[PDB]
């Protein structure tokens, strides 16, 4: 369909995720 | 392809008079409708979205009905500014986008 | 307050190539899907084709398929489509244009100004 | 308790420019995106633009769209906006936001107390 | 953009009754609405999300339902501190976020 | 091997301050991120915050949004939270814990004892 | 935040006999989930990860799986040692950390 | 950590033949893999790191390709030398080092 | 021509400690961080741990965190991995390894010959 | 360790065109780049440092540029002493010391 | 005006030692780190060893890890590299050589002419 | 009050030798390290030498490496420069110099008057 | 060696005014800066060491300031022995001694 | 030169009070400090070197500790005879011998 929304949502998340891997790389 | 033809090719009229301006479609479109005003000299500009919804910074006189095939653009009082050619584009869903062939509204 | 100039327009001959600029100002250019509007000196005004919000995805109207590819370049705040195998029934005035945005209303809001592309010999 | 601080109103005339701020308090303003909303005098609740966490993607609405430009300073704890051409439309009280946090919940709850902003001669 | 209307636009009513608030959308949103009261001279506060589920620290009186096009805000026991002005907001996906005009509670 | 042992509880009033640690043992703190987990009266735990390695980026809960403040103390080996603000909601025994260490999943392996904190009058 | 619930909040049985603890969330969490045995006096102990993976030093009679919104916790033969509160808990992308109610296992 | 699974367990094969050893990660490591070869008694010697290029004084038979989660050890002509037991290992950035099973070459 | 000689290795009881040594010869042993790695009877490799170059930042597998402790000796060119409270698991040949030097490539060239540690009763 | 692929192999050029000699590196290398120009039977000479600084009694004809893994050593106008084999060399930090295969140049 | 002169150069069946001297003149040779580069028959050029200006550290090229040594007295003005456990790769043209001097550019400026080493038999 | 004075400039034909002579009065010459600083006639300032209180150690600017050799004398009061292969580049002012003093500041606070060198034809 | 740009090459002003000289270095040189002041016909003497200290016997109307590789030399008021060439002389642990290229004052 | 400065300026106390003066150093001076007393019409005498360690015949209340650049003299019971200005030097190697400015004791 040439018709679908052409855009980016403009709702996304605008946050950081929280649950990131917060340790150390340990390589 | 979904043609699109608007009645009358040219409609003169003047100052304060009230005119339609009617745009046919070859098959049902819903409402998925736009219009343009194109002055001479210039790109066209966007008056009404989805058939019947004003875009933003669009003087109220301009007002839109239909739905299916059978569409009208109803200026309440036809002002020396509104001198302009008018398109019919829709953006029907499963087809390309297609316009009219453009109604020229002339002085007097 | 957000305008778009077309440029890379002139006279070609058919079946030459040519490249199309829409280099925008002041729109924030990557969240916005951009069109071609393709008027005739006929006074038809014909869409093109339409590149999404990263180039995702790109639709093209039956008359200029395999012939314009369209490309959008968020990077340098520009949009570009160029023409193969050119001929005579392109010639007019080309039309760039911005989608409004909305969750399902294909419509144009900001177009561009516009530049001449003429096919002849 | 975070409390979100406005600043940099005043009254302007159409066409000039104008600095907004958002110094916030005690909240982890680089983990959060944030809205800035318009309440006109009419009593309408209208919103004007979003920034993420770190700058990536900005979003306007429409009636903002190229005058209005929103940036954020995460190492100083605060937020911009920067005005252009305003005109007698843009008369509001403007408010600070902050965006939940939810997966798809896109709702402020620590607004700030507002400031006014005036266009008229 | 999507126009929010809620009604009625003011809808006076006495202590302790059964009050409930509606919001209609344009098209179908899904669920993705909000609610925010806001007294005279202060921000409006959060109150419910999802169009259903309650925000913290807001008391249990308040109730949100419906799905769609159609919502409500339902009050289980109208209070003294309650009465202020009702906006209905929506957040759904690829559309900008619009609120509503605002519906006032009055005493008696 | 490896064993959280948590301080700093008692009764405090409400909108008074208070600082919880979580001095640890024989574990390798510097290359581990930390949670505090809180588990109220009625059997229920709640997430209360995060610390990265360095101490980059802190996340909270909406509950504590603004009011807890966690630091780390790599060099002296141990954890802090600090408390204000608080209210009778926070009447809980509070847990340490740490990060598996997986590549995405924040699951605690390691918990503490738990320390008692009562807010009332 | 997501809130997760988790049925039957007490089930009650003997040993030998094999039983399953069900975890559902409102909205989908991919597979990111973990399960926490707390026995009554102590701090919960880390069972499984990622919702069907055992964790180290866990005995092999516990088993975990299901996807999205519904699942499952199964001990394949009920132990005496393993009469305790079990809770749910979710880590998924960008939402944060909540855990379940609480299921106890009663003997009998 | 990421757990390594790598197929087939055993591969009978012959002088001369082409073997070809797949080792599949669980979840993408990019293409941080290495491959080593432990001769019965003998602590393991490392063959290719990055997945695909030749450690230094390595015979050129060796050739490893693949990347993302599906990954290839293959020997050209298999030398009679070339007799002995195959481990894959990923050192992926922010997860602990994991091996493989070991993949075992059997003659004739 | 870079040779790894461990030893310490014997048999024990669970719960007693057990120290590791890695004497190494003819290496820049002061300019390369070393790990420990384990070949379990069922012919499983695991690694164990890792330690920088001047004893900065030492990692472990989760499997022996907070019982294994490894410890460098640049001046006598050796390297220490000391375990506390052993267990049933931890019957293994035991591996040194020294890491190859590459920007981003943790792989082992020159193994050590190894150990073996046994915990009975 | 970092290899470095200079190319092309071989340009030939006369006296008074513009030469470009590429250097390109598997991973960033920041600006820690050297150019050297050897000329057969002799040891080769600094040109180039930092990928962009000229070196002290280096001709000024010599420019380098680029940054990251594309860098382009370019002599404005050639001469007949300029005939000589090019090699690469990066310096990164934390990476050991490699060169370049190393291009020549050909009279016509 | 700085000139570095190599010797010690000639054919040896593999296995078997060499020792390699780089006696400058007129440098400050006490102020600065050296380098070995070899230069294979095939016209590649590989960096072999770097040691600081008091020798406190080394660094080798894996090629070389454990089968080369090189040793700078300070005092005679002159390094040395001494090879062991040669074969048929080390087969080059030796070239000493001067780090720059900069702050963070290890660069050769000053190079010697060359002494050929033939492993052979 | 300290005053430093210089000698034994002229002219020298390129690949010349030349001596220059900073003999000091009334400075506690032994205690202090000397620099030499060299000024273009482009008003450029370049850095050339230093030399230690006892001329334990010696640094040389790179321009100068291997053909400038500077030499203290206690016993005479005053310091030498010997230039060697010079060329059009090493026409300049010189200037004898005095470092200050400090713990870890290299900055010049005596400074002599200067003798001209010329390298012409 | 790191090189020093001092900006502006010449800045011209008279007797009262207050002028700022500013250095700029290739890399971090920390506080390791000195200004010299050089009258024609004279050798440069000291203003200020460590980049913001005053040298003993200097009038305390120059002022220094400045970390990293941004560093500001200011006149607070100028007087008519003041006019004379100004460098800005690094002495960053294990770099060498450079200088700028010399700002100079004009009168008027 | 390494400047001392020592806080607070002036401390004023009574008889059998506790008192503690601090001196900062410019930087990192090791444990070369000293500390003496200048009773007025008299030159000052030593109470302390090496930052800790107590002079022969000095009384027992004066204590001092600290490394670096923080050292405090602390006087464990004030006497009437112990009402004098206290200094902080420096004797730190490569370094020329500095004081500092000197804190007044004030009876009551």
């Amino acid at each position: 369909d040439p018709n679908a929304n052409p855009n980016v949502d403009p709702n996304a998340n605008p946050n950081v995720d929280p649950n990131a891997n917060p340790n150390a790389n340990p390589n | 392809d979904i043609q699109m033809t608007q009645s009358p090719s040219t409609l003169s009229a003047s100052v304060g008079d009230r005119v339609t301006i009617t745009c046919r479609a070859s098959q049902s479109v819903s409402t998925s409708l736009a219009w343009y005003q194109q002055k001479p000299g210039k790109a066209p500009n966007l008056l009404i979205y989805q058939a019947s919804t004003l875009y933003r910074g669009v003087p109220s006189r301009f007002s839109g009905s239909g739905s299916g095939t059978e569409f009208t653009l109803t200026i309440g009082s036809l002002q020396p500014d509104d001198f302009a050619t008018y398109y019919c584009q829709h953006y029907n869903s499963y087809s390309r986008i297609t316009f009219g062939q453009g109604t020229r509204l002339e002085i007097k | 307050q957000v305008q778009l100039v077309e440029s890379g327009g002139g006279v070609v001959q058919p079946g030459r190539s040519l490249r199309l600029s829409c280099a925008a100002s002041r729109l924030t250019f990557r969240n916005f899907g951009m069109h071609w509007v393709r008027q005739t000196p006929g006074k038809g005004l014909e869409w093109v084709a339409v590149i999404w919000h990263d180039g995702s995805n790109k639709f093209y109207a039956d008359s200029v398929e395999g012939r314009f590819t369209i490309s959008r370049d968020n990077s340098k705040n520009t949009l570009y489509l160029q023409m193969n195998s050119l001929r005579d029934e392109d010639t007019a005035i080309y039309y760039c244009a911005k989608d409004w945005g909305g969750a399902s209303d294909r419509v144009f809001d900001y177009w561009g100004r516009g530049t001449l592309v003429i096919v002849s010999s």
